[PDB]
């Protein structure tokens, strides 16, 4: 019962076969189909990160664990899209969005890195039907 | 990021290295999957709409050349070449779904919302190209072969199971739910399955004989049900088991009657039992054979009571013992074959109630009440003693035999005046077989007839066991005696009585005056029997005679020859009486001189010869019983007619007006305990009620009736 | 020798 | 809600009319209402006491269906009062309370019973009336009979209660009292049986009044028959006293003491085993007594619990088994002319018992036989049809037990089976009696003794062939295939003419053969009776021949019918008798051949002989249409499932090869595959292996194309060459090419090139069976091969070695037992191998 | 980094947990999420009650294919000039709600597959209902206060709506003897709940006759403030056989003592009878009929919003 993951940066790792079940893409693989497989994409060691975090959870605990930068932030929504690993991708994307929420619609396009494109009579228009 | 044409070209092979099963690297299939991901990722306005159009081209190429192949092949080809190629198929299709579950997870849910029916998902997909692409022109093929391969296994024959259940996993996956199943291959089976059962039958019913073809039959169905549990789906079941036995059973049913009649013509209970099996599977199809039973058992009935004829008249254990026996042997029919049904018990109740109550015997008689004075008869010889003692066992199965027989006789009081003259005659003259047979007979008809008749036997079993006791008591005080209470008992009552026991009747007076008061005895003399002791014979004689009897050989002591003129002042006795007893003297062989007159003159045999000195010469009179019947029959008459007159005026009394009809009928089941009453008795009692001022018919509205005050 | 006689008692 | 108030009200109106039909009335309600059950229940049961008579029937019915449409409290408040008034001072209360309470019960549940009991036992306690005794007892019989594990803890009070009621007048009450006890020693306990059989122990030991110890000599048998163990233990003190009682001038004692023996002895094995002497002698003493009719006899019950205590102790006694051939067997043989009909059967049954036993005594039952056929000859002649019946299955089972019994008193007995068989009054059953008796004396005795007894014999048997009872003609179909195999032997040498009797047992068999419609069991008999007919005295039968096989033929298609056929052909056919079959075998062997794809065994089987036998007897007539039509269907039977039927197949092929060669050139495809294929099964052993080296052996010799010596051991060694993980599969190859070798005349380059050389493992076998039972004494390499050999690391190469030098030893001894003495006594390296080639040679050595 | 190449998938990831104003303040940043601030996903459900609006916004904010929207209580009080294409509203109710008729004309005018309404209090006219008559699915139907309504376009609508389960008609303060005779015979035969109260000097036994022999599958019935009831009513009644809830409020046509006739109907369970019977009487009322329940239930359940199972979210 011993599984690998091999990253983009080449180092292995370890999965128990009940750790890399949480991830469906690994589950659907094993359940229709002694080497490391490599996955293009996932990079350093957030496939430790979500190892940890799968293994956590085999609130409050999720702010801590996600107490992080923007790009770490980021890189764990990618892996989530790339195992597709339900709970990790809602809890990141509940994070974002109370990292949005009681925010200034001015903010964002500084912090979010938007430059903002639109026009002032698209703007005034935009403002206009938001009257509601 | 990624643009579609960068990836299609190694796309392509490594679809391609799915199908074509071989072993599966282990990091090809995440090689091909980031292909998918990268692709998939660069007002919802999603990007996976290309990738579907390539996948449906190369699934339809796909198929296309592989049905090439397998076009012009033969049974056991088609077969194999489907087997084989369904399961690499279906092994592939999935593992290319898994591939691509990008796809499924946001551009098919995305479409599929919108309202483009077009768009499934990818396995899905691979499905319906398999059901567009081969299923349609190999369909026929397949299942032609598979039908054949089916009458090949019928005919006794072995194939391979595992080849008819590959086709029909694919057929019923390819519904995409039972749609295809259905309508490509249960009509075809179901088609197939009458003509081959039809000529089967027929062919096997031209040779065998009906009998063996219920076993063919009962095995076909029960291979049938097995092949469906084995490699065929479970819906199949109910549809498949009626057809089977409409063609088997339904078509079949017109020879199955007369097979049914001859099988009951000639014992053969097994048969009759898979018969009953069968038949049962068909709705309302039993009615047939419970009316054929009724009527064979009621032919059966007469015939073998009309075979014995005139000795059946007078001979009540031969006239029982037929109808024991012809209930006997269909009751165990009924028992084993039908397994209690209820219909075929109330046929055989019938049809016995019908020949009990009707038949050759009766009609000799002129009457159907020979039938229950027969059985008491019989009861009687039962319950004497009969030069034998009887087994307690053997005479308990007989009883209860004849308490079955008696609940299927219409005229019940009959039987029970004959039965209660009988059991007092064998009290009095204390012959009983045995005790137990009289207990248990009297808690039989405790139980199944009323409480009235239950008390006189009881009063009179009460008065002969204080009878004897008194014996017992009085036998030390100082011959036996049968003291009988006045109303309880059915004797009805001139004597000389001899000075030989003038003694002991002045005694016995004397000891009931003292005991009792106020209670006079009447003595019956031609109920009572004793012993004798005499001197001018050829030596000891010793003989057992009635007291008139008794009288009648006592009053010649000295003297020889007398004249009956003064034989008949002698003795006190009537005309009839005294010429019956003088005649069975005669019979006796111990007296000399059949016509009597006053002036005729009778002598004493001296020196009678007999082989034997016990000597019984009480025979039973021969016309004493022919003329006790016509009275006792006339009594039987006269009470129906008072129980008829008191129901009437006992119904009349509760509903103050009352049409025909209803009348009749609650007076029949108020008397359907006792007898069956004619309508004429009730008309002529009603009329006699009427004259006599209890009861008026309302002025108009005819045919009505009115209690009056 | 011996007898057996039978009887009814009434009022 | 006013109708039932009105009927209640009405109930009591002072006028019997009124009452009568407003029971009637609400009987008719309820037969398809709260609260006021409680008025219905009560005014039912004050009608019980009612003055009118009818009212009181009515009272007394309608509790029946009453009891199961009503509440629950209300059975319980019947169920009291009802028990209650059983105790009263009323007589006609007391009759109509348990008629009632019957009624009740009857239709009905673990409360009631328990209610009941309590007040029951005071009911059956009460001796002032006698007649609700019988019904109290009988509803507590009833009560102990369903249910009566629930009763526990009145056990004791229900013997008090029925213990003093053995004495009572009526006999009645002693029966049910009996009936009662038994039930309730069936679930008693330690304690109630103990002091039950204390009671009866006691009150027997001293006992006076004998009318009483009648009754209790009948309740210690009753017991025994009841509880059947948990009575011996006590056995050794009852014994004595039931074998002193049996003295007595008592008829009726006399018969139950002899019942308590025969309970005993088949209830108590252990205990009774001193005292079987004395009733058996007991029981022969007694088995005698015999000394408008009011006679009332009662003399044959004693003789019939005699006989039946007779009967029980053969049947369960068997060590001791002389002492009754000695004794036993003489009186009842003397008694087989006794008057009353229904102790003949009991007597007749108890020597049934004795000739089942027997199966030294079997001398000792053949010097009786004599006086048990001169018994039976006067019982054939009663009119009693159990009678004979019974005399039929005595001498149906004394010929079964001893095969040669009635050599001598043939023209005694069969004059009994003759009147016996045409008869107006006989039955069917003694019919059927009678020609299964006939049959199995015609079995077991030799066809000589019924000789001049034929012309009495067949027109009885051919009339009771047309008998319209099919049971009837089956056993008349079963006795006349004996008596043709009688009429004319083949197996031994005869002179009886028979030629007046072929034509009516021919015309009495036909008709039934071409029926189509009568019974199977007939048509199969007829089958087989016709086909044993054909094959001892068909000769003489004239043109109805080809008729009678033509039939033969339209009997090979139906499916339920065809097996017999078979066989019926497969005896035919191989008979010393040849007569002509080749109409029939112009369209039969495709049938044959088609049989043997059916998936049955039997059905293959019987197929495969037809087929040998018709291929070995009528060979002069076969054409290659058929032959290779047969040989189709060999090869899906020539597998390693089942052994039996590739045995067969290959017997088949033997036969072929040794009769017809020209045909062995259709064999060279798939059948040598799937015989090589056999041959490599690691399961061949027995004579099946015997079968395929016969049939190498006759193909060889046949010698056609693509068959040669030089081709068989082609196929034979190719897959050793090729690169068989089973030993057992290289000694098979090697018996198939030595035994090809031993037909050969010549085999010697064949042999030397074998000898030259995993593959020398084969090397060795093959000379070890060669040399199994022919001499290589011009080799003079053998004994270098085994040398060489002999060095050898692994065991089973050293095996093969030594099994190879011990079967050369055997085939040439003087040329190779010097040599392995010589060898066993220089080399004390080389011992084991020695002393293996020493077994071997002791274990395959010849008789000389 | 950079957000700009982020996939469009996730977008809607990131909206689900956010709130009315958060969506509607984000929106402006740029085109690119401004694309995605309107997608069917989002708007699965809408509750908007007490919020005033205009006629325009809510058109627009409908025409996204919202699927449930409840406004009740809003101010609508203003004319609609904006034309869009046919909607797709699955669940809509606004009982109560002060709109405009023209306004709700127009509005209702482009709903087709309604499953469900609620039209409690709104004023309407006769081409409001001939709209309405296009909705053949609506399985649920409210006419309690409505005015405006003819007989002929009731007519027209019991004809064209026949697999309405429950209903509400009552409270109508313009219904005629014709509208209620039209309504009463060309009522469907599938109705579970029909309420046709207020209805005192227009009801007649012809016509409760008449609606107990078409339609036999009535569960909930309300006949309050009729005072045409008697014992026909009561064996009219009795002749159905799901009798499981009934209304006589006001009912001082029928006796005190007649109440007991209702306690025959196997399949009863409440009847309000508020208004007829004195008090003190019940006890002796629950003491003859202690199977049912009397005054058990104060408010009515038919066609009532509280939408109607469905959890709003937006």
């Amino acid at each position: 019962p011993s599984i690998k993951l091999q990253s983009s940066d080449g180092e292995i790792f370890e999965v128990d076969v009940e750790i890399a079940k949480q991830s469906v893409t690994i589950k659907t693989m094993l359940e229709d189909l002694d080497d490391p497989v490599p996955l293009p994409n996932v990079n350093a060691a957030i496939l430790k990160k979500v190892i940890q975090w799968c293994t956590h959870h085999k609130p409050v605990w999720d702010q801590e664990f996600l107490k992080v930068d923007q790009g770490t932030l980021f890189e764990l929504i990618l892996a989530a899209n790339y195992l597709d690993i339900k709970g990790l991708l809602d809890v990141t994307c509940k994070t974002v969005a109370n990292m949005i929420k009681g925010k200034t619609p001015e903010e964002i396009r500084k912090t979010f890195n938007i430059k903002n494109d639109f026009t002032e009579e698209e703007e005034a228009q935009v403002r206009k039907e938001n009257q509601w | 990021q990624i643009g579609l044409d960068q990836i299609w070209d190694d796309l392509r092979a490594g679809i391609q290295q799915v199908y074509t099963r071989q072993s599966m690297a282990k990091s090809r299939y995440m090689e091909l999957y980031t292909h998918v991901y990268n692709y998939c990722t660069s007002g919802a306005q999603f990007v996976g709409l290309e990738l579907y159009k390539r996948l449906k081209e190369f699934l339809k190429n796909y198929l296309t050349n592989l049905l090439k192949d397998g076009e012009d092949l033969m049974d056991e080809s088609v077969l194999k070449f489907y087997t084989q190629q369904w399961e690499d198929y279906r092994f592939s299709s999935k593992v290319l779904n898994g591939i691509c579950a990008y796809l499924n997870r946001h551009w098919v849910r995305r479409e599929c919302d919108e309202g483009r029916k077009g768009i499934y998902e990818i396995y899905s997909l691979a499905l319906v190209t398999w059901r567009d692409c081969l299923f349609r022109p190999l369909n026929k093929q397949v299942t032609n072969a598979v039908l054949k391969l089916i009458e090949k296994e019928r005919n006794g024959e072995t194939i391979n199971t595992r080849l008819i259940s590959g086709v029909v996993q694919s057929y019923v996956e390819l519904g995409l739910t039972l749609t295809v199943y259905k309508e490509s291959f249960e009509s075809q089976f179901l088609a197939d399955t009458e003509r081959f059962y039809t000529r089967e039958s027929t062919e096997f019913l031209q040779q065998n004989p009906v009998t063996e073809y219920m076993k063919k039959a009962e095995a076909r169905l029960l291979e049938e049900q097995r092949r469906v549990q084995v490699y065929l789906h479970e819906s199949t079941q109910d549809e498949l088991a009626r057809k089977c036995e409409q063609v088997l059973i339904e078509k079949h049913l017109e020879i199955f009657h007369t097979e049914f009649q001859n099988l009951l013509d000639a014992d053969k209970n097994e048969d009759l039992g898979r018969m009953y099996n069968l038949v049962s599977r068909i709705q309302d199809g039993l009615g047939e054979l419970k009316k054929l039973l009724e009527t064979h058992i009621h032919n059966q009935g007469l015939a073998a009571i009309e075979k014995c004829g005139e000795a059946a008249l007078n001979d009540p254990k031969m006239y029982v013992q037929t109808v024991l026996d012809v209930h006997k042997k269909y009751n165990a029919l009924v028992m084993s074959a039908f397994n209690n049904d209820a219909g075929f018990v109330a046929a055989l109740d019938k049809a016995c109630g019908r020949f009990i109550n009707n038949n050759a015997v009766t009609k000799m008689a002129q009457s159907s009440s020979k039938s229950p004075e027969l059985l008491a008869r019989y009861c009687d010889s039962l319950l004497k003693k009969s030069s034998k003692n009887p087994e307690e066992a053997e005479l308990e199965d007989t009883l209860n035999q004849v308490m079955v027989v008696f609940k299927y006789i219409e005229d019940k009081d009959v039987f029970q005046k004959f039965y209660a003259k009988m059991l007092a005659k064998r009290l009095v003259h204390q012959n009983s077989a045995s005790d137990d047979a009289e207990a248990s007979m009297i808690s039989k008809l405790k139980q199944a007839c009323g409480f009235e008749y239950t008390s006189k036997l009881q009063r009179m079993f009460q008065d002969i066991g204080v009878s004897k006791d008194l014996n017992e008591q009085f036998k030390k005080h100082l011959f036996s005696i049968q003291v009988l209470s006045s109303g309880s008992w059915p004797f009805q009552q001139t004597f000389a009585l001899p000075s030989e026991l003038e003694r002991s009747y002045q005694r016995f007076t004397a000891f009931y005056a003292s005991r009792h008061s106020g209670r006079k005895l009447t003595w019956l003399y031609q109920l009572s029997k004793g012993e004798l002791v005499t001197n001018c014979f050829k030596n000891r004689y010793t003989l057992q005679a009635s007291t008139f009897q008794m009288a009648i050989l006592l009053q010649y002591n000295t003297e020889d020859a007398y004249t009956v003129q003064q034989l008949t002042d002698s003795t006190q006795i009537k005309m009839d009486i005294l010429a019956q007893v003088l005649q069975i003297l005669l019979k006796s062989k111990l007296l000399v001189l059949v016509e009597l007159k006053p002036d005729t003159l009778i002598k004493l045999y001296l020196g009678y010869k007999n082989k034997k000195l016990r000597v019984n010469i009480n025979v039973p009179m021969k016309t004493e019983q022919k003329q006790e019947q016509e009275t006792t029959h006339k009594n039987i008459e006269e009470d129906r007619k008072l129980l008829i007159q008191a129901a009437i005026v006992r119904i009349m009394k509760m509903r103050k007006v009352l049409k025909h009809q209803q009348l009749l009928g609650e007076v029949l089941t108020q008397l359907s305990s006792r007898f069956k009453p004619r309508v004429p008795v009730i008309k002529k009692c009603i009329d006699i009620l009427i004259e006599k001022e209890y009861l008026e018919r309302v002025d108009g509205e005819k045919d009505t009736y009115s209690y009056l005050a | 020798k011996k007898w057996n006689a039978v009887a009814l008692w009434a009022w | 809600s006013y109708h039932i108030s009105n009927l209640l009200e009405k109930m009591t109106s002072s006028d019997k009319d009124f009452r009568f039909m407003a029971t009637n009335d609400l009987m008719t309600e309820l037969q398809k209402d709260d609260d006021s059950e409680r008025k219905v229940v009560k005014m039912i049961l004050k009608l019980l006491e009612d003055k009118n008579g009818e009212v009181q029937n009515l009272a007394v019915k309608c509790l029946g269906p009453l009891v199961s449409k009503v509440k629950e409290y209300q059975v319980e408040t019947i169920v009291d009062t009802l028990c209650t008034n059983m105790l009263s001072d009323k007589e006609q209360l007391r009759d109509i309370s348990s008629i009632g309470l019957k009624t009740v019960i009857g239709e009905l549940a673990a409360n009631v019973c328990k209610k009941i009991t309590g007040r029951l036992t005071s009911a059956i306690a009460k001796q002032e009336d006698v007649s609700v005794q019988l019904e109290a007892l009988d509803i507590m019989a009833d009560m102990l009979s369903r249910q009566g594990g629930l009763l526990v803890n009145f056990h004791p009070s229900i013997l008090t209660c029925l213990l003093p009621q053995l004495t009572s007048p009526r006999l009645a009450v002693r029966k049910r009292t009996i009936i009662a006890l038994g039930h309730l020693v069936m679930s008693c306990g330690n304690i109630v049986f103990v002091d039950l059989i204390e009671h009866l122990l006691s009150e027997l030991s001293k006992n006076d009044s004998m009318s009483t110890t009648r009754t209790y000599i009948q309740c210690i048998a009753a017991i025994s028959r009841q509880a059947g163990h948990r009575i011996g233990e006590y056995l050794e003190k009852i014994i004595p006293l039931v074998v002193k009682f049996c003295n007595v001038d008592d008829d009726e004692l006399r018969e139950y003491c002899i019942q308590a023996f025969e309970s005993f002895v088949r209830r108590c094995p252990k205990e009774v085993y001193p005292h079987v002497s004395t009733i058996i002698n007991i029981c022969l003493k007694y088995l005698t007594y015999d000394p408008y009719s009011d006679d009332d006899d009662m003399s044959w019950k004693v003789r019939r619990a005699a006989a039946k205590c007779l009967d029980a102790v053969v049947s369960t006694r068997h060590e001791m088994l002389p002492e009754f051939y000695k004794t036993v067997s003489p009186a009842l043989i003397s008694r087989f002319k006794e008057r009353e009909e229904n102790v003949k059967a009991d007597v007749f049954h108890a020597y049934l018992s004795l000739l089942k036993q027997t199966r030294t005594p079997l001398t000792m039952l053949q010097s009786q036989v004599p006086n048990i056929v001169k018994a039976l000859h006067k019982q054939m002649k009663e009119k009693s049809v159990k009678t004979r019946q019974c005399c039929f299955n005595m001498l149906t089972e004394l010929v079964n037990v001893l095969p040669g019994a009635l050599t001598q008193h043939i023209p005694v007995l069969v004059p009994g089976i003759i009147f016996s068989l045409n008869d107006k009054s006989s039955s069917s059953n003694l019919k059927i009696d009678a020609l299964s008796c006939l049959y199995v004396i015609l079995c077991n005795h030799s066809p000589q003794v019924f000789h001049p007894h034929v012309q009495a014999l067949v027109p009885p048997v051919v009339a009771c062939v047309g008998d319209p009872f099919y049971k009837i003609t089956s056993e008349a179909l079963l006795v006349t295939q004996q008596l043709v195999k009688v009429i004319r032997p083949l197996d031994q040498p005869s002179s009886f003419d028979a030629t007046p009797y072929i034509k009516d047992l021919f015309t009495c068999t036909i008709k039934r053969l071409k029926a189509a419609d009568i019974d199977q069991e007939v048509k199969e008999r007829a089958i087989s009776c016709m086909g044993q007919i054909i094959c001892n005295l068909g000769d003489n039968l004239g043109s109805d021949l080809p008729n009678t096989l033509q039939i033969f033929l339209e009997r090979l298609k139906n499916e339920i019918t065809r097996l017999t056929t078979v066989k019926a052909l497969t005896l035919i056919a191989g008979s010393p008798l040849k007569i002509d079959l080749r109409p029939v075998l112009g369209e039969g062997v495709p049938i044959l051949a088609s049989f043997l794809r059916k998936n049955q065994r039997a059905l293959k089987l019987g197929t495969l002989s037809a087929l040998d036998i018709l291929i070995k007897n009528y060979s002069d007539s076969l054409t290659a249409a058929m032959i290779d039509a047969v040989l189709d269907e060999l090869p899906p039977l020539i597998s390693e499932s089942d052994m039996h039927v590739s045995q067969m197949a290959i017997s088949f092929l033997t036969t072929l090869a040794k009769v017809y060669p020209s045909s062995l050139s259709k064999i060279s495809g798939s059948i040598l595959n799937e015989l090589i294929g056999l041959v490599r099964s690691p399961l061949l052993q027995g004579g099946a292996l015997s079968a395929m080296l016969d049939f190498f052996q006759a193909l060889v010799v046949t010698g056609t194309n693509n068959l040669g010596y030089m081709d068989l051991l082609r196929m034979l060694t190719g897959p050793v060459y090729s690169q068989l993980t089973h030993k057992q599969s290289y000694y098979s190859i090697a018996k198939c090419v030595a035994a090809l070798t031993r037909a050969c005349p010549k085999e010697g380059p064949a042999v030397v090139g074998q000898f030259i050389q995993s593959i020398r493992l084969l090397a060795l076998l093959s000379l070890g069976e060669v040399g199994h039972h022919i001499d290589l004494s011009g080799q003079l390499e053998l004994k270098s091969v085994i040398l060489e050999a002999f060095s050898s690391p692994s065991e089973e190469v050293k095996s093969a070695a030594s099994y190879a030098l011990g079967s050369i030893s055997v085939g040439n001894l003087p040329e190779y037992l010097p040599f392995v003495l010589q060898e066993i006594t220089s080399q004390p390296k080389r011992q084991y191998l020695l002393l293996h080639s020493l077994k071997e040679i002791i274990s395959s050595a010849s008789v000389v | 980094v950079s957000w700009d190449s982020l996939p469009d998938e996730l977008l809607l990831g990131i909206f689900s947990c956010l709130c009315l104003p958060e969506l509607l303040k984000v929106s402006g940043v740029c085109k690119r999420w401004y694309r995605l601030a309107s997608d069917e996903s989002l708007w699965q459900t809408l509750d908007l009650t007490g919020k005033n609006l205009h006629p325009d916004v809510t058109g627009r904010l409908l025409s996204q294919g919202v699927i449930a929207f409840r406004c009740p209580r809003s101010f609508m009080d203003q004319p609609l000039a904006e034309h869009f294409s046919p909607f797709r509203v699955q669940h809509m109710d606004l009982s109560n709600s002060v709109i405009e008729v023209s306004t709700l004309h127009g509005i209702l005018s482009q709903c087709s597959k309604l499953q469900n309404l609620s039209l409690e209090g709104l004023r309407l006219s006769d081409p409001i209902v001939n709209t309405l008559a296009k909705n053949s699915n609506l399985v649920r139907l409210n006419l309690s206060g409505c005015s405006g309504f003819s007989e002929f376009a009731l007519q027209t609508l019991l004809s064209s709506c026949s697999r309405l389960d429950e209903l509400n008609l009552s409270w109508c303060f313009d219904f005629t003897e014709k509208h209620v005779q039209v309504a009463v015979a060309h009522v469907s035969e599938t109705i579970t709940q029909l309420n046709l109260s207020g209805y005192r000097k227009n009801l007649q036994k012809s016509d409760l006759s008449t609606l107990v022999r078409r339609c036999p599958n009535l569960v909930h019935l309300d006949l309050s403030d009729s005072v045409m009831l008697k014992n026909d009513c009561f064996q009219e009644f009795f002749q159905l056989n799901y009798l499981q809830h009934l209304s006589l409020s006001r009912c001082y046509d029928i006796i005190p003592e007649t109440l007991l006739e209702l306690g025959e109907i196997p399949t009863l369970k409440t009847l309000q009878v508020f208004g007829i019977v004195p008090d003190g009487t019940l006890q002796l009322l629950k003491e003859a009929l202690p199977h049912l329940q009397i005054n058990c239930s104060h408010f009515t359940t038919i066609a009532r919003p509280t939408i109607w199972g469905i959890k709003c979210r937006l």
